[PDB]
């Protein structure tokens, strides 16, 4: 129940842990050059073979059962969101178009035994949470009014993702559904783990790489989506603690890196 | 009996706890279950070239033949393009025009996984009594041709004729072929995430996750148009399909 | 080492930052160099082993202008987390530290020494 | 006479060549890690492992005998001077503390048979000629104004390198000398080539890394600087063609980092 | 004869274009040329506790004790101190205090390199007649202590005892030994381009590059100050001497 | 790393958490360091019994 793992120059403690969750393969680390190019690939080196660290927002009371908060990835570092801030990889994925790598994330809380409650930790592969039904990504300071994202039917349908509209020359349809409603009761299909407050205190996966091409562009996949929802509502003798916090810690692992050019820009 | 479902990976009859092992008796199999014809849409049929749909957004007073065509996939689509968002008129009578959209009821009941691929086989039925027609398709990412030629003072729309396949079904006939799986895409997603283009690009719309278009037409020249209009109905299957990874499933109201 | 109530709970962080135009302050900056993550637990004692880099086999024992060849950065400890005090536990645990010579260390040149302690 | 040398996704054509200068040593590109600290070292990879280019100010008749112009290595990436732009070689230099590397430099000029002159060019080590004698770094809008550094007894003497002052508590001495005067007639000890407008066009050589202790500080080492200076005054018969340009090209070998940290700040 | 010096490497008497290939007859090795006594600097003769001069700029009214110590290097030095720029005071009288400066001239009339290193080897001469002193000193980023002590009511200098090497010279004697290279740079660069600190600091200015420092003084207690001033005169000498790259020699004026 | 300090007795470079085990390379000998003179007193001189 006592373990550190040790990458790089930064090393991650466990006071308790149940193990790691190896995900759809056994040795999610192996992995190939992709197939769909020719120039030579970049491969991981020691500046980038390192975890980062992030926060997320606290859990009070007030919130009810279903609420969730959602952290793409990687457009989290792209984003800074929660002040994760990749430094070398980041620098290193503007400057690139290609990239296929995997992932490994742990989760930690410091819930006493004098509280009762529970949480769920799952990574939802190719989902959209993070942006506005308008079509546009949640902004960091849009993101801290709402600390947690209320459950409603409109998700529970779908039926307000981001679409295209039609125009003047035809007449406005009723939207009723949509292939990427979210089913809370079915959530633990997704590997996962139970954040219970009397059992542990962090938990952790590992995940390969997936998508439909051998690679995807660098700037908009959105292929893995780390997500957390609260099931047993908090509950706790008054005066005894208040409002629990959060952390979480990233790592990639065996990434590729194709098309070399100058500093990403819009417009 | 003892376990711990909070890591997650729990263990696993009545042997266990009381046992009873009833023996075998793989009708769930996934290349088994999707292989059944299922309708896809219903179109009318053409009488002489038409003019594509434009893209959207569509502006007031712009000319085009809007109805016909339609898109091989069990995503969403509406107008004969690829969508996000399912919908419906449910409303009495309006103004505009009514755009037609169709979606895979059953394929998406059971719609489990992310990643799909398999291979397609068409056909084509009739709906009028003593109809005769012929049917046209081509692969992702090309496009429909327009125009028409004379030929003896008969305008023959070009669509007669081409390097992709043609069907003709003798009067009151029946249609049916299978196609390869061509799109550039090595998989098909149930549900995407990514985006298409660098800029202006709309989030979870996929770009080429299909296997191609149909149409309908007469074969007839042009001075011979009617008035009364045609319809056809489509039906699909899939040929040694595969799925790749786990997923959820609708959700059914409570009401 | 932690001396507090046992039934308490957090989180640190420790971080080691070499030489800079500035010393860092903020827990952002402070991830990306070298560091590591403390867990109150059933063991309440850690060893942090910092890592000697600089442009010279050798290194001066006192500093007096403060040059690269004496300084070598900063050690600094952030709270992660926020610190679950148990009920009817008053407050405000302590912190001892422990410091003494590595494995590989080692000393060249004696010299005179200073009689300050005696007045 | 036509060669061509590939590195990364980049290469460099010679329609004119008599060779590579390999300095001190047999193959410079050996080279061992540092033995002045422990933590694991970063090295090359693709992304670095490519030549850079950049631009010099032009020749005209107006310029006299011996006149010079340096460009400081690495200094030349941080100050961005003359255009060259390092990238990711610049932005792994601002995130590490310690560095060790070798260089490989090409020049190239456009002389015409109709054209008399001559330029000599070499890698001065350990020399100090961009500061100002105020103790200052030639600033790029200083270094536009006056193209070419102007030969005179203060720089053949060493009179006016960077110094203290000693206060008002001494008396001001006379400065008469200094370890680093430049003596133009014996340049040639240095590694070189002669450019000469009528047997090539371009010239390279080859420096493994020296220093006085085993790795350097990677925000003020200045062991090799690259200068250039003119023999012969270049003269043309009226009309023919006017003032050509000048070009080089940088590309480093077998570099080793360490000591990783957040971005260089000054205050 | 044919060649090609354009291109740096040239070819190589006599019997090459007319020949001669006089035989032999190694007096320029690196080894064997340094290794000869030359003057370094003269310094005055302490005669109680000193203090040690303050770090540049010195501030006007400031007190202290100048004229004493000096550095063991070839480098040029101000005040006991390592300096870039050599001076001198040709000046006829003026005003402040003139600085103490030191050069080798005929070690940089052929410092042809940029890295050296060897073994120095000390020695002391008195001036004045019938003399009576000794010797201290220290290694490289050590410090002088300063104060003094009572004995039997009388102040001796704590620098009378010490770990560092002390030498007792008899009535008009002299005084030799041989130190170790001690300084933490491996080489001693005769020209340097970098810079000691991150910032604040002068450019060409070596931190660390010497043997150590030197001082003078009488065994007396300082109750038993006298008034005339005393001088002492420094030589030194290389043992197994090494050079790692070429260099420039000093320019020769054409007047 | 796990350690536990009360105890006393704890274990024991770079190797163990992230190593380095820099070469060797004793003048802090008992033996070595105290043999090297030192002043000590100051006396007068007698000229009797």
């Amino acid at each position: 129940r006592v373990t550190t793992q040790t990458a790089g120059n930064t090393a991650i403690n466990t006071q308790s842990s149940l193990g790691v969750l190896c995900a759809y393969v056994e040795d999610p680390t192996k992995s190939d050059p992709p197939s769909s190019s020719t120039d030579q690939p970049t491969t991981t080196f020691t500046a980038i073979d390192r975890w980062y660290t992030g926060r997320l927002n606290s859990w009070t009371k007030a919130v009810k059962t279903f609420s969730f908060q959602a952290v793409p990835l990687p457009g989290a570092f792209l984003s800074r969101q929660g002040g994760l801030n990749g430094g070398a990889f980041t620098a290193t994925l503007h400057r690139h178009f290609l990239m296929k790598c995997g992932w490994q994330v742990q989760v930690q809380c410091n819930l006493t035994q004098f509280h009762q409650g529970a949480l769920l930790v799952a990574m939802v592969p190719e989902t959209t949470l993070d942006v506005k039904p308008d079509g546009k990504a949640k902004s960091l300071q849009e993101l801290n009014e709402e600390q947690w994202v209320e459950m409603s039917d409109d998700y529970r349908t779908g039926k307000n993702m981001p679409f295209q509209s039609l125009g003047t020359y035809y007449r406005p349809p009723n939207w009723t559904w949509g292939p990427n409603f979210i089913n809370p009761y079915q959530v633990t299909v997704f590997p996962h783990q139970i954040l219970n407050a009397r059992t542990s205190t962090s938990v952790d996966i590992n995940v390969p790489y997936i998508g439909e091409t051998p690679t995807q562009s660098s700037e908009t996949q959105n292929s893995w989506t780390l997500l957390v929802m609260v099931l047993v509502p908090l509950d706790y003798k008054e005066g005894a603690t208040t409002d629990p916090e959060i952390t979480f810690s990233v790592r990639p692992t065996s990434p590729y890196f194709n098309g070399l050019r100058n500093r990403y820009t819009a417009g | 009996s003892t376990d711990n479902a909070e890591t997650g990976v729990i263990e696993a009859n009545t042997d266990t706890d009381f046992g009873e092992l009833a023996a075998p008796g793989n009708h769930t199999n996934v290349k088994f279950l999707f292989d059944r014809s299922r309708l896809l849409n219903v179109i009318k049929v053409l009488e002489k070239d038409a003019v594509f749909p434009r893209p959207f957004p569509t502006q007031e007073g712009a000319q085009q033949d809007d109805g016909y065509f339609c898109l091989l996939t069990p995503r969403p689509t509406v107008a004969s393009r690829p969508a996000t968002r399912f919908g419906l008129y449910a409303n009495p009578s309006g103004s505009g025009v009514l755009a037609n959209t169709s979606l895979d009821f059953n394929f998406y009941s059971l719609a489990c996984f992310t990643y799909f691929r398999s291979d397609l086989e068409v056909t084509v039925v009739s709906l009028e009594p003593d109809l005769e027609f012929a049917v046209g398709w081509f692969p992702s990412g090309s496009e429909y041709q327009a125009s028409s030629f004379v030929y003896d003072q008969l305008h023959v729309p070009f669509h007669f004729t081409g390097r992709t396949p043609r069907a003709f079904a003798s009067k009151g006939g029946k249609v049916s072929f299978v196609l390869p799986w061509n799109s550039v895409s090595s998989v098909l997603p149930v549900r995407w995430g990514g985006a298409s283009k660098l800029s202006s690009a709309t989030r979870g719309l996929p770009a080429h996750a299909d296997w191609g278009t149909i149409y309908a037409f007469v074969p007839r020249p042009n001075e011979k148009k009617s008035t009364a209009v045609k319809h056809v109905a489509v039906y699909i299957r899939y040929k040694n399909a595969r799925a790749w990874c786990p997923s959820m499933l609708p959700f059914r109201s409570y009401k | 080492t932690f001396c507090g109530p046992m039934m308490a709970r957090g989180k640190f962080l420790l971080s080691y930052s070499p030489p800079n135009g500035t010393q860092p302050q903020t827990l952002s900056e402070a991830m990306q160099c070298t560091y590591s993550i403390w867990d109150i637990g059933l063991n309440s004692s850690w060893t942090f082993v910092v890592p000697y880099i600089s442009p010279s086999d050798y290194r001066e024992t006192r500093a007096i202008t403060n040059s690269v060849y004496s300084a070598d950065g900063w050690f600094s400890l952030h709270k992660l987390t926020k610190i679950t005090l148990p009920p009817d536990c008053p407050q405000s645990p302590c912190i001892l530290f422990f410091a003494s010579a590595g494995e590989d260390y080692t000393l060249r040149l004696p010299v005179d020494c200073n009689p300050s302690y005696v007045f």
